[PDB]
């Protein structure tokens, strides 16, 4: 909250939040970690989704404070929640299913559960229910189980169990491509896992290693058809050195429906490409 | 003290006029400031009468802008409390109380009472009973005696099935309790409203002999003995000394006394009264006096023995070589080694006198507030007390028994009054209490809601909130928190610190005094059920008394395989991240069925070993495939399981049919503890797991959470702890956990749950399931307190317990008796996850985040504390405000450290000594942080800083840590922040060190003047950042900002500026002027 010293009889109890205002960006963010302060008593979380695209989880911080009830009010329906405890965090998680997107928002009210002053302090609001305790939550709402291999402190590569991921120095996972030890990784950017083999991203296409995950660069052969991808692993269209000579690198189906890329029989005919000339002798060279 | 009225003007300034609650605050204050009076009653009403006035005000105006500066004072009206708490301490009265009511005193109490006597002769030892109560025991064991033979009587039929769920014999047997309870409640009102009044004890007397045929002259013998001998041990009568002036106590000890017959209540009204008309000491029949501190300070405590039983390892020594008690056991001394025997003895016989081994009390400190309390497993029990006469905290304690039972008799009267029977008044009970549930005394009515049960059927706690500990715990809340009558809330652990009783003076783990603790839990409700059925038939019966312990049936990998595997509804949720090991100890069929089932439950992650078959023993396990059971050698595993974080081992067997039991599989403990070795160094070859789990699985295996280290579980822990952390490197102590259960379950294709019995088949006994579930606890090594500790119930686990209650409750097939059993298990698990929460049990997470902050908190401890200790230096040493600290210049001299203030008008530099080392330990703290901000600085130019830029993540995080710190410093708007100035000390050492050489090395008077206006008046900056202040543009050369460099320089039109620029950067523009390239046109 903005702390205005001398404001006068008009300080704010409030702490307004918004998904939308992170969108862009939200793929950079940890976590988003609510501070009240002693004039805190209204905490508005308005959720949505439709603007952002991935939901990092929040963290409401306990202090203290001379109101004896804090609200947290959520703009959202109660029908899609369920809670869990972590040692004396108290967790409630939102699923949703919206156009084959699954929506799942996590909220962590951070050491509730310590003494029965902060267990009693905290009320929740939501849409069609107005004024729900967290001992009201525990007796009426479904409950799932919070721990998971995923959810641990890691730095580097993990291998749970199909699939590896990939830890900031912060221990949280990576999405989308990135670069680690001089090379080029793509994490998929839903469940973080690793991704090989061939990748389009937006028009260009990329081949990630079956072996180590590491894109390819350089003048290729894949299963008895010869690639070249430039300097960041692009695959290249064009007539192209590699240790045998100048060899065609055709677009799709120029020759015997090659793919896109790959390297055809070019015999005895002129070549011109964006306003070069070649010629091409009897091995295609 | 409190800041003084004109420091809270300055500081809870508004732009408004003052209101009328502000003058009051003001008035208050002011009064209190100045209150000189050695009788601390006077002050602490004055603190009371401030704290209410404020207390209104911030509720009034709660959007007001001076509520900051005044919810800070009521902090320091706490703090402040204390400081009148230890001061004018003076020795405790000469008394010495204890209490027994209701019967002839027994001779050890008498020992126990001797032992207090002989070494603090100058003490007034009184035993308090009551002249006219001496039979009311004998009417309880007499009501007890035939209700229980009534109730085996009727299901005499029944009993004989194992399949007998003890709760009905208990059901039955407490409504005959409460008839005859009504009978004597009814025949003692028709008889005490005579013209004539006779005495309880005649009343008894008569009551017995009509109806259940007692010998009238062995009463009155009975009586006659017990009154001579209380007599001539100091005894002391309530009724003589005129203990109860008020009608609403004496009618509390009545309806405790004669209604119930609970003598434990009783006494509690009789001790807390007792210490509030003569003050003293009061001390339970089985504490000890506190032995000599330096006596055994020579022999080691061996790793295989805890703290307590260390305790009573040396009690028993001494009363064994010295004999001051008859019939002192000495069951655990004799199980040590040979030479800590020879050791204690040769202590010992050098002794001579009792004094040289028993520590006397002398003079008790102790303040005409206060009261103090013994303290047991961290919170508070009422076994010792100390007090004044008249003491302020014993009213409060007075007042919260009064009000506890004021609640409890407006809801239970009514119903009693109906004179239906037990059901009945239990209904209407329940219905009264629970229709009047608000949000803080949800915990207490769940509590007391089995008040009409104390002492008859299992699991009965209502005492504990009437006038136990409860009521102690909540008059110190209202005590240091200035109110009244609070239910159900709770200080920190670090100011329950301040009332304990000391320690040194009492040895509570005395043999009487174990065997006082264990509880009326399940256990014991079982095995005395058991002793009452073998007493009443004449019998011999056991579970497993005719099975076999040969049969030695091999595993059938086909019987595993397509039917126990594939008909397994139990799917365990959660982290997959371990192994399970299921050995097996004996050859019976439940042993076998168990073990296959449970092997059942998660066939990929688990192996069987039958060791029953000792040298054939193999290991099976599923194999990858997943379509056949493969074999390997014994305490082996595949591969695939090699890499799993975390060990869980469960033994099989059947325990010895007995309280406490000592044998498990026909095995003691360090048989089973030789079994674990021989397992651990099998096992070491293949996997280095991070958390080791065991469990003992079988019947008559409880998990008791009073008395652990007396326990199988705890004895099992205590010795194999050191083989298991020396076997495996990586294991913590607090990562080995070990517990106990009863019952195999599992769930058929209906939906229920269903355990196999000792009879061969899975019955449904829901209650019994949901009972030993929801009982379970696991006991780890906490290496603080260094002790065996149950560790904290699953709340998700005890939610889903509850919510299958409430839809069995709605089910009507369900038969009244087991609507009412089904009642009281819920009351107990919703009891069970509020003492979870009440006594702060639940241990934090700690992760990355979790760390951070709580250092941030740890930090934004030391600056209070450092904040105090400075107003209190500042005020004695009669420095004003204008003086600042410099934090550099604080010399250390083998007691005091000289510490330099500098005053901000002169220059002029003052030394003054003091005691604490705090300032210190701060003083260099800062810095180092102003030693980091200032090691990513370069050169600065035109009185601007032009940093560096590091994009490790190792270097990074410090430095964001130091400009958070030292932010925090600059931006502390505390109280107490305007007789000092600590906003303006580190500003002020900031700016020097960062714009010149520092404040040490500067003691020039106008130099110092100059560079204290400069700080002020300007601000500075340090959380990183790329353009200090405002968006422009980044332009990093190597590890070099020169953005605002830069963009001064393309405007700046003053050549100083450019020539500092260029001198000390290397920054040269093109100056593409018109003016200039005219001017050279000219010049050529
Ligand atoms: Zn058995």
């Amino acid at each position: 909250p903005i702390y205005d010293i001398n404001a006068g009889d008009n300080i704010s109890t409030s702490i307004d939040f918004s998904y939308e205002y992170i969108s862009g960006i939200d793929i950079y963010i940890n976590k988003i970690l609510i501070v009240p302060n002693l004039y805190t008593e209204l905490v508005n979380i308005n959720t949505d989704y439709s603007s952002n695209k991935y939901f990092p989880e929040i963290i409401v911080l306990n202090t203290d404070t001379f109101h004896d009830k804090v609200n947290i009010n959520l703009d959202s329906s109660s029908l899609d929640y369920e809670w869990a405890i972590d040692g004396s965090d108290f967790i409630l998680s939102r699923y949703l299913e919206e156009n084959n997107r699954k929506i799942l928002q996590k909220i962590r009210i951070k050491d509730i559960l310590s003494n029965t002053k902060s267990f009693n302090k905290m009320m929740i609001d939501f849409k069609d229910i107005k004024n729900i305790s967290l001992d009201h939550i525990m007796n009426n709402f479904k409950s799932f189980n919070s721990e998971s291999e995923l959810d641990r402190d890691h730095f580097g590569f993990k291998t749970i169990d199909s699939k590896t991921y990939y830890y900031n120095e912060v221990g949280k996972l990576v999405k989308g491509s990135i670069n680690i030890n001089d090379s080029l990784f793509y994490f998929d950017t839903i469940e973080s896992n690793l991704v090989t083999g061939w990748k389009t991203i937006n028009g260009k296409t990329y081949y990630f290693d079956i072996n180590n995950g590491v894109a390819y660069i350089g003048y290729k052969t894949i299963d008895g058809k010869n690639f070249y991808f430039d300097g960041n692993g692009i695959m290249q269209i064009g007539v192209f050195k590699v240790p045998d000579g100048f060899k065609y690198f055709a677009p799709a189906n120029t020759y015997n429906n090659n793919e896109e890329g790959q390297t055809i029989v070019y015999q005895n005919k002129f070549l011109t490409i964006n306003g070069k000339k070649y010629y091409f002798d009897n091995n295609s060279k | 003290s409190l800041i003084s009225k004109d420091e809270l003007i300055k500081l809870a300034y508004s732009i408004k006029p003052r209101e009328d609650e502000y003058k009051t605050i003001l008035t208050n204050l002011d009064e209190y400031n100045k209150l000189v009076t050695i009788n601390n009653k006077d002050k602490y009403l004055q603190l009371k009468k401030l704290n209410d006035s404020i207390d209104i005000f911030i509720n009034k105006y709660k959007k007001s802008s001076r509520n900051r500066a005044l919810f800070n004072l009521k902090k320091d009206i706490s703090k402040e409390v204390i400081l009148i708490k230890n001061s004018n301490i003076s020795p405790v009265e000469k008394n010495l109380h204890f209490v027994w009511i209701g019967g002839e005193v027994s001779d050890t109490a008498l020992e126990y009472i001797n032992q207090w006597a002989d070494i603090n002769r100058d003490y007034n030892i009184r035993v308090w009973y009551d002249g006219e109560a001496f039979l009311v025991n004998t009417l309880k064991k007499a009501i007890v005696e035939h209700s229980t033979t009534d109730t085996l009587q009727l299901f005499e039929e029944d009993i004989k099935n194992p399949q007998f769920d003890n709760m009905k014999f208990y059901k039955k047997r407490m409504e005959f309790i409460y008839e005859r309870q009504n009978r004597f409640i009814n025949y003692y009102k028709s008889e005490i409203n005579k013209p004539i009044k006779p005495t309880i004890d005649d009343i008894i007397k008569s009551h017995l002999v009509s109806e259940y045929n007692k010998n009238s002259e062995s009463l009155e013998l009975y009586r006659r003995t017990s009154f001579e001998k209380i007599s001539n041990n100091n005894g002391v009568d309530i009724r003589n000394n005129n203990l109860f002036t008020e009608q609403e106590l004496l009618n509390i000890y009545n309806q405790e006394l004669l209604d119930r017959e609970n003598l434990a209540a009783a006494s509690d009204l009789v001790r807390l009264l007792a210490l509030k008309d003569f003050g003293g000491v009061y001390l339970d029949v089985d504490m000890l006096p506190g032995i000599q501190p330096d006596l055994f300070k020579t022999i080691s405590r061996p790793s295989s023995i805890g703290v307590d039983s260390w305790e009573m390892i040396k009690l028993e020594a001494i009363m064994k070589y010295k004999k001051y008690i008859k019939n002192y056991t000495s069951k655990n001394f004799d199980k040590l080694d040979q030479q800590l025997k020879d050791d204690f003895q040769i202590t010992l016989e050098s002794k001579s006198e009792k004094s040289e081994i028993f520590s006397k009390l002398g003079n008790l400190d102790v303040s005409d507030l206060e009261i103090k309390i013994a303290f047991a497993l961290g919170s508070v029990i009422n076994q010792a007390l100390i007090s004044k006469k008249g003491s302020y905290l014993t009213n409060l304690v007075i007042e919260q028994v009064k009000n506890r039972y004021k609640f409890l008799n407006q809801h239970l009267n009514p119903a009693i009054e109906l004179g239906g029977n037990f059901s009945d008044t239990t209904k209407n009970f329940h219905d009264s209490l629970f229709n009047s549930a608000t949000s803080e005394n949800s915990m207490f009515l769940t509590k007391i809601a089995s008040y009409l049960q104390v002492g008859f059927m299992p699991e009965a706690r209502a005492t504990i909130s009437l006038s136990g500990p409860g009521a102690y715990s909540s008059a110190y809340y209202d005590f240091i928190n200035l109110q009244d009558n609070t239910i159900e809330k709770t200080l920190n652990a670090s100011d329950l610190m301040e009332f304990k009783f000391p320690e040194s003076n009492l040895s509570q783990f005395t043999e009487q005094e174990i065997n006082s603790l264990w509880s009326f839990d399940q256990a014991s409700a079982k095995y005395q059920f058991e002793k009452y059925v073998r007493d009443y038939t004449q019998e011999s019966l056991s579970e497993d008394s005719e099975l076999d312990f040969n049969k030695n049936t091999v595993l059938d990998k086909n019987y595993l395989l397509n039917n126990k595997i594939p008909s397994n509804n139990v799917e365990e949720t959660g982290s997959k991240n371990y192994v399970h090991y299921i050995i097996q100890l004996q050859g019976d069929d439940i042993s076998y069925e168990s073990a296959c089932n449970l092997f059942s439950k998660n066939p990929k992650n688990s192996v069987i070993i039958q060791r029953n078959m000792n040298e054939s023993a193999k290991s099976y396990f599923l194999s990858d495939n997943g379509e056949s059971i493969s074999e390997l050698n014994k305490y082996r595993i595949p591969q695939r399981l090699k890499n799993k974080e975390k060990i869980k081992v469960t033994f099989i067997g059947h325990g010895k049919d007995e309280f406490n039991t000592s044998e498990f599989a026909k095995l003691s403990v360090d048989s089973l503890s030789n079994e674990i070795s021989s397992f651990l160094d099998i096992m070491k070859l293949d996997i280095s797991p991070k958390n080791v789990e065991i469990n003992l699985l079988g019947c008559n295996m409880f998990s008791y959470n009073v008395n652990v280290e007396e326990t199988y579980p705890g004895k099992l822990l205590l010795n194999n702890i050191d083989k298991i952390i020396s076997t495996l490197p990586n294991v913590n102590k607090d990562n080995i956990t070990i517990g106990a259960n009863q019952y195999e379950v599992r769930i058929n294709n209906e939906g229920r749950k269903e355990l196999l019995d000792h009879s061969g088949q899975w019955l449904n006994k829901e209650e019994a399931i949901m009972n030993d579930l929801s009982s379970k606890e696991y006991i780890f090594f906490d290496s603080i307190e260094n002790r065996p500790k149950a560790k904290s119930k699953n709340l998700i686990e005890l939610a889903s317990i509850s919510d299958n209650i409430k839809t069995l409750l709605l089910d009507t097939n369900i038969d009244p008796e087991t609507k009412f059993i089904l009642n009281n298990l819920k009351l107990n698990i919703e009891s069970s996850i509020d003492n979870n929460i009440y006594y702060e049990k639940l241990e934090p997470v700690k992760n990355i985040i979790h760390n951070s902050i709580d250092n941030l908190t740890n930090e934004f401890n030391l600056i209070e504390n450092v904040s105090d200790e400075l107003y209190e230096l500042k005020k004695i040493n009669n420095l004003d405000d204008n003086y600042l600290i410099s934090f550099e210049d604080i010399s250390k001299n083998d007691s005091t450290y000289t510490i330099r203030f500098i005053n901000k008008n002169s220059g002029e530099s003052v030394h003054i000594q003091t005691e604490k080392e705090i300032f210190l330990k701060y003083g260099e703290h800062i810095t180092q942080e102003i030693n980091t901000i200032k090691n990513n600085i370069i050169i600065d130019v035109n009185g601007n800083l032009i940093g560096n830029i590091e994009l490790e993540h190792a270097p990074q995080v410090n430095t964001l840590n130091a400009a958070f710190f030292i932010q925090s410093l600059i931006d502390y708007s505390n109280n107490k922040d305007v007789l000092n100035n600590l906003r303006t000390s580190v500003k002020v050492q900031l700016y020097a060190q960062l714009f010149s050489t520092g404040l040490n090395t500067i003691y020039d008077s106008i130099q110092l003047v100059n560079l204290i206006s400069n700080a002020i008046n300007d601000a500075i900056n340090v959380l990183p950042t790329l353009t200090e202040g405002v968006p422009i543009l980044a332009t990093i050369l190597d590890g070099i900002s020169l953005g605002a460099a830069i963009k001064e320089l393309s405007e700046t039109n003053d050549p100083l500026l450019k020539k500092e620029l260029e001198a000390k950067v290397g920054i040269i523009a093109i100056n593409m002027s018109l003016s200039l390239a005219s001017m050279i046109s000219t010049v050529i």
